[PDB]
């Protein structure tokens, strides 16, 4: 089972920022990665496959990027809307562990 | 477009099973991939199994085997969840999910409301 | 105006073989060179025209279609052939003009699980004519009782799936084709390359 | 018509280890009889298509059956290895032919146990394309001899599926048909109705 | 435990006839029973295992057929050698129970 | 083609214990499992025990657990059932049987002669 791990486990920011989020996995997944945004109290809703591709409605400030056992996830313009619980999740091999899960608050 | 509805919250005995239906509306029920997603009150989510009806290929973890099965129903276009032989840490939030065939099977693209289990005396 | 064979040819995501896409070049100028780039040992096979003398001519039109198969199934994507692919999944014309070029894709389209995305068509009532598609999913009729709509004796569904894997041999490993068609016509020509 | 019965449709297949060999040739075999086996099971073919094997002709084709584990099942095929592929059955890389796969659960399960299917485990090298070791002497794992006591570095070469129904998918019995064709000068013999 | 029945318990017959011995078990046993046929003080035989494979060295007269919690052997050219008692014994499951054991015998 | 011998008749008091031997002979010996059956004066058989040699695995009945043992020696190629506790309903005709690997090890092929054993003051 690959052990899927994620930095910073909370994050503190503010509106107008550009973030990241950084997932790592014990062994090498090669592209297949997944990220979900998920609200307090929610379902999850998926934001980007494959490590890369963007799902159909997603706004476009977001992007990710990695090659294997190392990812990242960026917001370039962050909005209020945007702070939530982020999760990774790799579909390589039988068992497909998610992460701990980075959370987005607001700096005081 | 698709949206998936999920039936109603369940408190249980721990000497017993339970059955979640998952009823999704929308497109062409061939085409679809069926996963279930778990979730603890505090903790973060945790797969538990992925079926395709369509080729007929059900997988489940390591850690669930023998105690979980999904299967899937043409005729109503639903997906069942059998979990058996409940225990106290079973207690949880259950979301059903699909995966379009176009895009990728494992990966969850609509998910449920979800429903509450309880496991108590 | 280069072309964007880029986007053709580095797309993260090839169709099935029996849904196979289909691309319009139109209104620019072609430059073949740049796709030497790709693996080191991608097949450029081609009908009706030299691979090398390509970059001086004008096409009227070309038409790119993109998939994903097994590697031993390769040679079936040529004129006249015949097997699985060439008669239930994809067929190239007699006279074809163009060229084919297949790679392997080993390190992007394999999953240690198992990949299921990519489907191929096993049963159907009749060799595909040249240049068609057919998507439909309807049940087969193998034996003499009608099926309507159960998959029991001697009523197969028609797709198989090719679960790939990074642990498979050569002739198994997923290869990505793209064919190339050129044509020429009353029209004069809009794609011209260097 | 072709034995394909006495070769799909036997009671009990043979041990992994000390595997069938069937011959057959002078036969009008049809192939698509073999769709019916299971609902879903595995049927890779190497070097041909199985849709244009009813209009080809070979001079004569090798049926090897037996019986292995569900998970072990992708050891079989060429240029793959493991415990099987090395030690029971090697696929030569050179292989044309088709294997057949489907899960014999309702068939090939004891409650209580079924110890009828051995493996090999020990040997002391790997196994060349299509040969057969059906030796049983004690494998001195260590450097002292034991002479045939199963004591600390001496072990048995042959262990047990001891398969139940209780037993998950990646355990249950699964039955292996191999086919191989060939061509050579002679006139083909074996062809499609 | 599994347990096996036997009918009929006492069976007559002559010489030329055909015969049948049911088994029934009180379980599913899948397709596992053996039948054995021992005369007055002498060592039983074995006839049939798996329910219909025939053991070598047996006649061909002798035909099993079941599938499951019901099994049947009949015997088509009844001969004078046939007249002995003869025992189900099912090994699925441990613990492998045998039957009542029944006795066929000429017409009086 | 396998020959089976078995020991001659035993009386016993009620209080010991009894090893009742099965030399078998023919083909190679590794290959055989070695099945135990009773059969007492007034009544059908009755199965005890089943080793196979070679695998290492002896599995008794139920009620006989703690009261009878199965063993086998490789050179002397026989095997060996030693009953313990002897009881007056205990008195029967024993029967040596084997398997084989390549047919099935739980049914039995050959069939010894059997041993009368009784047990009485």
């Amino acid at each position: 089972d690959i052990q899927m791990t994620q930095s910073p486990s909370t994050l503190s920011a503010s509106v107008g920022d550009r973030v990241t989020i950084t997932c790592r996995a014990s062994q090498s997944i090669s592209s297949w990665l997944a990220w979900y945004q998920q609200k307090p109290g929610k379902a999850p809703k998926l934001l980007i496959y494959k490590a890369s591709s963007l799902e159909s409605g997603v706004p476009s400030r977001f992007s990710g990027s990695g090659s294997g056992t190392e990812f990242t996830l960026t917001i370039s313009s962050l909005q209020p809307d945007d702070f939530a619980t982020y999760y990774c999740q790799q579909y390589n091999s039988y068992s497909h562990t998610f992460g701990q899960g980075t959370k987005l608050e607001i700096k005081r | 477009q698709v949206q998936l509805v999920q039936s109603g919250a369940e408190v249980k005995k721990p000497g017993s099973s339970v059955k979640v239906s998952c009823k999704a509306s929308g497109g062409t029920f061939s085409s679809y991939s069926f996963i279930w997603v778990r979730q603890a009150p505090g903790q973060g989510l945790e797969w538990m199994g992925r079926i395709i009806p369509i080729l007929g290929i059900a997988n489940y973890a390591q850690k669930f085997q023998g105690r979980v099965t999904i299967t899937a129903d043409k005729s109503t276009t639903t997906a069942y969840m059998e979990l058996s032989s409940l225990r106290s840490e079973d207690t949880a939030v259950y979301y059903c999910a699909r995966g379009t065939e176009y895009g990728d099977y494992d990966v969850s693209h609509d998910w449920g409301q979800g429903t509450l289990v309880t496991v108590s005396s | 105006n280069l072309c964007p064979f880029d986007e053709v040819f580095n797309a993260t995501r090839f169709a099935s073989v029996y849904a196979w896409n289909r691309k319009r070049i139109s209104n620019c100028v072609a430059d073949y060179s740049v796709l030497y780039n790709l693996a080191p040992f991608f097949t450029f096979k081609c009908y009706g025209v030299s691979p090398t003398k390509l970059n001086d001519l004008c096409f009227t039109n070309v038409y790119a279609d993109s998939f994903v198969i097994r590697g031993d199934e390769v040679r079936q994507i040529a004129p006249g052939q015949t097997g699985n692919i060439a008669d239930y999944n994809y067929k190239l014309p007699d006279d074809f003009t163009g060229c084919v070029i297949a790679w392997n894709s080993n390190k992007l389209d394999s999953k240690v699980s198992g990949n299921y995305n990519y489907l191929y068509r096993l049963f159907r009532k009749s060799n595909l004519k040249p240049f068609e598609r057919d998507i439909s999913t309807e049940i087969y009729q193998a034996g003499n009782k009608p099926c309507n709509g159960v998959a029991g004796f001697n009523c197969y569904f028609p797709l198989r799936s090719y679960s790939f894997r990074p642990t498979y041999g050569v002739g198994h490993q997923p290869y990505r084709v793209v064919v190339l068609s050129f044509e020429l016509l009353h029209a004069p020509a809009t794609v011209c390359g260097p």
